[PDB]
């Protein structure tokens, strides 16, 4: 937790629901914006900060809160954008005896900022001597190791968490239907909206450009984003009656 | 010098208030982790709260509420108010530093409140 | 939270005779215990913490060790400044309870 690992995540598309959907996790509630909604919004720059802790602070892992972890090891902001997933790893995180891998700051000079990055193993000034990089009375290492068995209390237990931080580029996933052929559909290509029966097409659309126009610039052709053919856009059928 | 000595201990009325202070030695009451403790006879040794360096205060839930702790940051001093004192809450009172929140690595010598109905 | 509670109360012992002190647990704590000793007038120093080391300057006579529900701690040659109160006291709940006290004294003439 005290060398908290963070992933950049640019340049690509990402999936929230399978995460949401996949009921592996035992904390999921999101702050700034519902789970469920926040995959048709998107942003530019998506931060995974993964660490493993005790299940008893989980609740430390929230906007503004107070305890060894959220003051010393991870900090949240109080505008905080994205949320927290939390899950139970006790058959591969805890050992038989003691897992000790995992450490925490029990001891620091003041609060964190948030999103703040501490790895120094200085020895800690409890009291008033030189220390002078030695253990001793008053001179404590400040950093604790977390005591995971097999056999212990649930919360008490490692739990993996991960923490998802948002600020554009990274926007998720996008699919609603198969075309439609011959039948007035007011369509939605790419962003562009328009109105019209769709049809097979002999315009020999060289393979870099997108769409068709013509005299006069109407969107009379399109290829799809989709699966890469070629559609003609007929105008639906609008003819007055006497 | 490890020294933490207690003041502040009196009679009072119950439903009375007072103040209590902890003068602490060579080391600093803000930054470090220390805790109030009672002891009263016939009961056990009682944590009644904990304070970490800034952080916040933990009490115990019977005398959540009533108690409050403000550490005044002049001097090497940690107070306590007592408001709403109970019949059961005649205890010597001891500052406590701690190990975080783990173990009682050092104590006072404890300042003796008695809070009954006589003079 | 754990109810601290300490069968041997009162225990009076001859000068070294490798007395036994114990205390049970009332919820499941795995080695979460420290041994305390309170002195008369004097301050309750530890004498054992995590159930199975000594701190500082604790000597060989203290034995003490346990699991789960039921501790016990190990007096070996009982000089007559070990007749003090004995407290345990768990690691794991919060709120943390003490003990409720052993009184070890030594018999005399």
């Amino acid at each position: 937790v005290y060398a908290w690992n963070r992933k950049r995540i640019s340049n690509c598309v990402a999936d929230y629901s399978v995460l949401y959907n996949s009921a592996s996790f035992s904390t999921f509630k999101c702050y700034g914006v519902s789970p469920t909604k926040l995959n048709d919004l998107c942003f530019t720059n998506v931060y995974a900060d993964s660490f493993v802790i005790r299940g008893d602070e989980v609740r430390q892992i929230a906007p503004g809160q107070t305890g060894k972890i959220a003051d010393y090891n991870y900090k949240l902001p109080d505008d905080f954008t994205g949320c927290v997933i939390a899950w139970n790893s006790n058959n591969l995180d805890s050992k038989v005896g003691g897992n000790y891998n995992y450490r925490y700051r029990l001891f620091r000079k003041s609060n964190l900022k948030p999103f703040e990055r501490d790895i120094s193993t200085e020895i800690y000034q409890a009291g008033s001597k030189p220390c002078n990089g030695v253990e001793g009375f008053n001179c404590y290492f400040p950093l604790q190791s977390y005591g995971f068995q097999p056999t212990n209390g649930v919360g008490y237990q490692p739990y993996r968490v991960v923490v998802l931080s948002f600020e554009a580029t990274v926007c998720g996933p996008k699919k609603s239907t198969n075309l439609v052929k011959n039948k007035c559909v007011n369509f939605n290509f790419n962003g562009l909206t328009g109105t019209g029966v769709l049809t097979e097409s002999n315009k020999k659309f060289l393979p870099f450009q997108q769409f068709g126009r013509d005299i006069a610039d109407t969107t009379d052709a399109v290829r799809d984003p989709q699966t890469l053919e070629i559609l003609d856009i007929t105008p639906c059928s609008f003819g007055g009656v006497s | 010098e490890v020294q933490l000595v207690e003041s502040g201990g009196g009679l009072i009325q119950p439903g009375g208030s007072l103040r209590l202070s902890c003068a602490a030695s060579e080391f600093i009451v803000s930054r470090n982790y220390m805790s109030w403790v009672r002891q009263a006879p016939g009961t056990g040794l009682e944590w009644v709260s904990v304070i970490y360096p800034g952080g916040s205060t933990f009490y115990a839930d019977s005398v959540k509420g009533r108690f409050t702790i403000s550490r005044d940051n002049s001097k090497n001093t940690l107070y306590l108010q007592m408001d709403s004192l109970r019949v059961e809450d005649t205890a010597v009172y001891y500052c406590a530093r701690d190990y975080g929140d783990f173990y009682f690595d050092y104590w006072g010598q404890g300042t003796l409140v008695t809070v009954s109905s006589a003079s | 939270e754990i109810v601290m509670t300490q069968s041997p109360v009162s225990l009076s012992v001859s000068p070294g005779e490798r007395a036994t002190l114990s205390c049970r647990a009332s919820q499941g704590v795995a080695s979460n215990l420290a041994w305390y000793q309170q002195k008369a007038g004097q301050a309750p120093r530890l004498l054992i913490y995590g159930a199975s080391t000594r701190a500082t300057g604790i000597p060989a006579r203290f034995s003490g060790s346990g699991s789960g529900t039921e501790f016990t701690l190990t007096i070996s040659t009982l000089q007559s400044e070990d007749s003090a109160v004995y407290y345990c006291q768990q690691y794991n709940d919060r709120p943390r309870t003490f003990g409720q006290g052993t009184k070890l004294e030594i018999k005399r003439t």
